[PDB]
């Protein structure tokens, strides 16, 4: 009853859940 | 690698999308509705992996092509909504809004919270990238914002709503929809943002938050935002549009603490009481009372501060006079001057008597009667030195209290005339510092004529320029501006090289402080002065204008001016500039310190000498080792100018702290420099500042919550630092009285509680370091002196104070809802 | 001739977030030759 | 020569992804660009000593001065054990050479030609702190008392060194933080280094012992020498039990060398003047009483396991950055009377986040926390006590 | 060589008996620790593990 993450799954995890300024914040940091 | 149910759902979705792609054109609606049901049912769940979105990601292009090639109608939008919600995951050319616009335009709540957040972000992107044209296209992107803002409000995303609205640049729906519980978040959010946001958005946010406060009648907060704004008009409006008198009394306390004084007509409930409060006539009595509490009503002598016993020719006497005045400032009693100051003044010689007598006023600060009584005897001496020093003493005494009577005006306009000699600098400086915030056209018209009369040497001209500029600080007064411009034009081409010309641009910039396009125009007019002094005046006016704004581009320009090799008055000024621009927002202060360190490393002596002044200005009366150790390290520098500047910066940063490990360092510095008389004078002045008011005053031009920039205190600090920009001539010489410019900034660090009768309310309070909220409880009983960076909160709910910015004179309400 | 020298140009300014907002707010070649009687000729 | 401190950028207050933090970071970056541009621009803007250099040996060596004699002769160690009766040139400062200084010698004649005051052993230089850990006191849940004592021992003696003087009481120059395996002993040192203006110096007892001859004692000498040259300073010795265990009669040579280095340390702990020392230790009984003698280690701070309130505070501190679900209730995990360190709580939070990610949900929950607690802890019979 | 190239803590070669820095050797890596690094990956695979 344990699964392995998929490339699309992880891409959705990265993008879907994030405030709109996450990428800019990381870039500036 | 996919579960059985996952593959079954994938097959279902693939069959549905194949049906959509097929040109059946008769069963599109059921399939689209089924897709909508699945997608929204998956999305609304707290799971962060919407399976329909993951599965339909690859078919994004095919779905887009089908939508483009399908017949226009209801189905167009009925599939466009799905296309947008799917495009949320994968983007790169700003398509989600492009497809939502032609969409069902249904309520923006069925699609979870992440769709709303992405919507907000992308609409912010569109508004940011759009130009002044396409206003028709900006119209549709407003109803969605109006729907989103209440959504965020309900769902606790107040920060997201405030952000989105800021990026939209139309902060109206915010204050339209704010509720009772939303201030503790949105108001603080806006107040924090204003520091970093640039103009005109700074003023926009300030006025928006002021309107928010007015909405539910947060009068003190609205007044604080008005004070933030450099306009003493909304302040009067907010004070007038009030119904409670206790809140008006507290607002009057805070206004008097600030440099604004409002001249109303006899219509308010208690005009006499409110004007007396705003004038702070009782300030001397309150200070004496706080002295009685935690009894410190014992003047100490210069040798007492020096402590030379453990471990008199020309300059040490002056230093002793200065330190005595500093330590006994505003306490009235003195054990060396008040007892018998005549012999002290006489044993003082040369130009010393001026400052030696002005120390009398410094001691009798805010006490008109006592100052007059103790100064009348010395007011009549054969030498005009003592007379001018007495005039300075009276001016200092009047400074800080806005009494409707003007004994200072009468006495000092009696002498404003040169009287056949140039020794009226004392009268002019006294009048200025006495009426700093008054901005009375009477004093302006008294000062401006004498400023140019063919007999006002550059010394008098600079003194009166400082005086008038600090009278009309930050007001862009046309008369003062024009007269100063004319005098600067017509002074000369050679004498300008000699010092004391540094003060005319100071007057200009200080009058135009915090203005902007006003100084742009004044510079455009002032571009015709000369080669050496024109850059100096330009930079000085520019900094005096954008003091505290934190304008990164301007401080970049000033940094370029510093960097350019001059083989450097303007170069030195630009260092204090950087300091003054960074003097506000906390975050930039440390980076300004880093810049100062790098300048002291890779800098010529000219700006090396200015850097310590920048350090003192950036951390005034906030002694921290981060700066103190650097100043100590560079105190032993070979350059005497750098050593003197560093020592005085130590004194300022330690002003009104009595800090140990700083008094000891000053004592060691004096021990090492005993053979150097100028450096001995400097270290003695540093000790005097450190013990200033025996730890009862601060020079910080920031009172409310370290956020409200006090115009008069900034004026005093900047004039003093510009005077020291060349310590050797201005101060280490004839015109050492320039030190007394500190009065404009000197201000007690107290916390006095009152009932609704202007009567003290001794109540226990908790004080400690701010956490941005209180740490390290050090509770005591009011009134209690508060150290820099330490805030105070009531230890009990026994009362209902009128301010969340509890500090200084605070009225306490005895109205707890439930005790 | 001596090639004088190169003046130290100030490096490019610093690009910041609000810089963009501020900017938005604001021959004959003769084909013959003559040679006097003393004729230095290759 | 004053302190050295540790460069650190300001702290952005909002931990959430918001425009306050974005603008703060943008301003930080603006000022960094300013620093870089100023540098670039400045370094773009810009006989007798030659014969001094010529007379000075070309590959001149670095040695140590010993027992200065005369006004022109001195004994110098070559830095290989041997020593020579060398001469002194007029070039050196003079009135500045003292025993133990790192002088410069002409290679061939071996004659004193320089002083090289800043000579620091690469080991000491690297163990010196340049960055600053971003763990302020706010990140420490509970341990309020321990924070109070550490501040009184290393912070108050610098910010307000008048209270001690008023009553003629010398400050404690040594604080040993002793406790079980993980309770915040290193966190408190991290926070002190972050928030203090003094030159911090990380060291681990297992680092001071070198192999070649007396380099161990020499390195201790160098470490405390630099800690004196800079002031105020705080020397944090982690797991001192590496050196300092019960001194015993040695049966070999390596053990004798270890005891010699420990004795050298104890000797250097009698060089007052303001160099605070913070020892850390998991097991304090093994330490020699001489070290824990109440004249070199003034304070002993016990770091006990966290109580219910402390565990609660730790949980909020370490979950503040986590998108906690409304369903969670942070009392059952805490008050279950089982051993739980702060490190254990961090592990619980990390494993709970990983469990939620495995379940494909970004929001942790009560079942996720329970599974995390079950799977993180590794290690009285039932019924015997009720 | 350049000073900005011989920034601290980098192995550098020195000419004999003159000690004239003339190269930038690769950063020091202790022998008996350099060989503690898998250069040839073993042939095992997750497919060789059951249960
Ligand atoms: N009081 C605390 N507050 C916050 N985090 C804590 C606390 N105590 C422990 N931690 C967590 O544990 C680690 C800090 O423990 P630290 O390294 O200071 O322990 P220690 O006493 O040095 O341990 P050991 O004896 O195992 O070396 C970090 O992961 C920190 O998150």
């Amino acid at each position: 009853p344990i699964r392995a993450l998929d490339e699309g799954d992880i891409a959705l995890l990265k993008t879907y859940g994030q405030s709109t300024y996450s990428r800019q914040i990381k870039q500036v940091e | 690698e996919l579960s059985e149910e996952d593959k079954q759902l994938q097959d279902e979705l693939e069959m549905l999308v194949e049906r959509l792609g097929e040109k059946d054109t008769s069963l599109y609606r059921p399939a689209l509705e089924e897709l909508r049901r699945q997608i929204r049912s998956s999305t609304t769940s707290m799971t962060s992996v919407p399976k329909p979105l993951k599965f339909l990601r690859p078919h994004y292009g095919k779905l887009k092509e089908i939508y483009e090639n399908m017949a226009p109608g209801e189905n167009k939008r009925f599939a466009a909504d799905i296309i947008s919600v799917l495009a949320m995951t994968m983007s790169g050319e700003r398509e989600c809004l492009k497809y939502r616009l032609v969409g069902s335009q249904e309520e923006l709540a069925s699609w979870g919270h992440e769709y709303v957040r992405h919507l907000a972000g992308e609409v912010a992107k569109e508004w940011q990238e759009l130009d002044d044209a396409e206003k028709v296209q900006r119209e549709p992107l407003l109803t969605l914002v109006k729907e989103i803002v209440p959504y965020n409000m309900a769902h606790n995303a107040e920060h997201e709503a405030c952000d989105l609205l800021m990026e939209i640049e139309q902060v109206d729906m915010l204050e339209k929809d704010i509720d009772e519980n939303a201030y503790a978040k949105v108001c603080l959010y806006l107040t924090s943002c204003v520091n970093y946001v640039p103009e005109p958005e700074n003023s926009a946010l300030l006025r928006c938050a002021l309107g928010v406060f007015r909405k539910f009648s947060r009068f003190p907060e609205a007044l604080r935002l008005a004070l933030m704004l450099n306009d003493m008009e909304l302040v009067e409006d907010i004070f007038t549009s009030c119904k409670d008198v206790v809140v008006q009394k507290q607002m009057a306390f805070m206004l008097g603490r600030h440099g604004v004084f409002l001249e109303l007509s006899e219509d308010v409930e208690e005009y006499e009481d409110l004007t007396e409060i705003m004038s702070n006539v009782q300030l001397n009595s309150n200070f004496l009372a706080l002295a009685r509490e935690l009894d410190i009503m014992e003047p100490k002598v210069p040798d007492d501060i020096y402590k030379t016993h453990l471990e008199d020719s020309a300059r040490m006497n002056l230093a002793s006079s200065f330190v005595n005045g500093f330590v006994n400032a505003a306490f009235g009693q003195d054990k060396l001057l008040t007892d018998d100051g005549n012999k002290w003044l006489y044993k003082n010689k040369d130009h010393g008597m001026l400052s030696a007598a002005a120390s009398l006023g410094m001691i009798l600060l805010w006490d008109v009667d006592g100052g007059l009584t103790q100064i009348d005897k010395y007011l009549y001496s054969s030498e005009d030195y003592i007379k001018s020093g007495a005039l300075l003493a009276c001016g200092i005494v009047n400074s800080g209290v806005r009494n409707e009577c003007d004994p200072a005006l009468a006495l000092l306009s009696d002498y404003v005339l040169h009287n056949s000699n140039t020794m009226r600098l004392g009268s002019i400086f006294g009048l200025g510092l006495a009426y700093a915030g008054s901005n009375r056209e009477d004093v302006l018209t008294l000062l401006l004529p004498v400023m140019g009369d063919s007999k006002s040497s550059m010394e008098v001209a600079g003194v009166t320029a400082l005086a008038c500029g600090m009278i009309a600080v930050g007001s862009c007064n046309g008369d003062v501006t024009s007269t100063i411009l004319q005098t600067i034009m017509e002074k000369s081409e050679t004498e300008l090289k000699d010092t004391y010309a540094r003060w005319l641009p100071l007057g200009l910039g200080l009058n135009h402080l915090g203005k902007g396009e006003a100084i742009e125009a004044i510079l455009a007019a002032l571009e015709v002065v000369s080669e050496p002094f024109r850059s100096f005046a330009n930079t000085l006016v520019d900094v005096c204008a954008y003091a505290g704004s934190g304008n990164v581009l301007k401080v970049q320009q000033l940094l370029h001016i510093c960097s350019e090799h001059f083989d450097g008055a303007h170069q030195g000024v630009a260092v204090l500039g950087i300091a003054l621009i960074a003097m506000g927002e906390e975050i930039g202060a440390e980076m300004a310190l880093r810049t100062f360190g790098h300048l002291l490393r890779y800098g010529e002596p000219t700006l090396r000498r200015a850097v310590p002044l920048a350090l003192a200005l950036i951390s005034v009366s906030n002694p921290r080792l981060n700066i103190l150790d650097t100043l100590s390290k560079f105190s032993h520098d070979a350059d005497p100018e750098v050593s003197y500047n560093s020592i005085f910066a130590m004194g300022m940063v330690g002003s009104g702290t009595n800090n140990a490990r700083l008094a000891a360092m000053l004592r060691q510095l004096a021990q090492y420099h005993a053979k150097d008389p100028n450096n001995l004078f400097m270290v003695r002045l540093a000790q005097g500042l450190t013990h200033l008011g025996k730890g009862t005053l601060t020079l910080c031009p920031y009172h409310s919550d370290r956020q409200l920039m006090s115009q008069v205190a900034v004026a005093g600090l900047l004039t003093v630092l510009v005077s020291f920009l060349d310590v050797r001539n201005i101060i280490l010489g004839k015109s050492h009285y320039v030190l007394y410019g500190l009065v404009a900034a000197m201000q007690p660090r107290m916390l006095v509680t009152f009932d609704e009768e202007l009567r003290p309310l001794p109540v226990s309070v908790r004080v400690g370091q701010a956490v941005d909220t209180i740490t390290g409880f050090q509770t005591h009983t009011t009134p209690v002196l508060l150290a820099h960076g330490e805030r105070a909160e009531l230890a009990t709910e026994e009362f209902l104070p009128v301010t969340p910015i509890l500090e200084g004179f605070v009225i306490l309400r005895k109205n707890p809802n439930y005790d | 001739e001596v090639p004088k020298e190169k003046e130290k140009e100030k490096v490019s300014t610093a690009v910041l977030s609000i810089t963009a907002k501020a900017k938005k707010k604001e021959e004959p070649e003769p084909n013959f030759q003559l040679l006097d009687n003393p004729a230095r000729v290759m | 020569k004053g302190p050295d401190a540790a460069s650190k950028l300001p702290l952005v207050t909002p931990h959430t992804q918001c425009r306050l933090k974005l603008l703060k970071l943008e301003r930080i970056k603006d000022y960094l660009l300013m620093e870089e541009e100023f540098i670039r621009n400045q370094e773009q803007m810009k006989e007798e000593r030659s014969k001094v250099d010529d007379l000075r040996g070309t590959p001149m060596s670095v040695g140590t001065l010993e027992e200065i004699i005369d006004d022109n002769h001195a004994i110098v160690s070559t830095s290989v054990g041997s020593e020579h009766y060398v001469s002194i040139l007029s070039f050196v400062d003079k009135d500045l050479l003292e025993p133990g200084c790192s002088v410069l010698l002409n290679h061939k004649v071996h004659a004193v030609i320089g002083v090289l005051m800043d000579d620091t052993d690469p080991l000491v230089t690297v163990m010196k702190v340049e960055k600053a850990p971003q763990e302020t006191y706010a990140d420490i849940g509970g341990l309020d008392n321990q924070i109070q004592e550490i501040k009184e021992s290393v912070e108050l003696p610098l910010t307000h060194p008048e209270y001690y003087e008023e009553m003629g009481i010398k400050p404690p120059k040594g604080v040993i933080l002793y406790g079980p395996p993980g309770t915040g002993k290193t966190l408190l040192a991290k926070a002190v280094a972050n928030q203090t203006s003094a030159t911090f110096l990380r060291v681990v007892g297992s680092e001071l012992i070198q192999k070649y001859l007396g380099d161990g004692p020499k390195l201790v000498r160098e470490l405390f020498r630099v800690a004196e040259e800079h002031a105020p300073s705080i020397v944090f010795i982690d797991e001192i039990d590496a050196i300092g265990t019960k001194r015993y009669d040695s049966n070999s040579g390596g053990e004798r060398e270890i005891q010699r280095t420990m004795l050298e340390l104890l000797n250097q702990l009698d060089g007052f003047d303001d160099v605070k020392v913070i020892m850390a230790t998991n097991r304090i009984e093994t330490l020699d009483p001489a070290l824990i003698r109440p004249g070199r280690i003034d304070r002993k701070i016990e770091f006990p396991l966290p109580d219910e309130k402390t565990k609660k505070r730790i949980f909020q501190i370490h979950t503040s950055r986590m998108t906690l679900a409304d369903d969670v209730t942070l009392d059952d995990l805490i008050m279950a009377k089982d051993d739980l360190s702060g490190a254990d709580i961090k592990a619980i939070c990390t494993e709970a986040g990983l469990m939620a990610l495995r379940e494909r949900r970004m929001k942790v929950t009560n079942e996720d926390f329970k599974k995390s607690k079950e799977n993180v802890l590794y290690k009285t019979p039932e019924g015997l006590y009720l | 060589i350049d000073i900005n190239d011989v920034t601290p803590n980098c192995r550098v070669a020195l000419r004999n008996d003159s000690y004239t820095l003339h190269k930038i050797l690769p950063n020091k890596v202790d022998p008996l620790v350099s060989l503690m690094m898998v250069e040839k990956v073993p042939d095992s695979t997750y497919e060789m593990i059951g249960g």
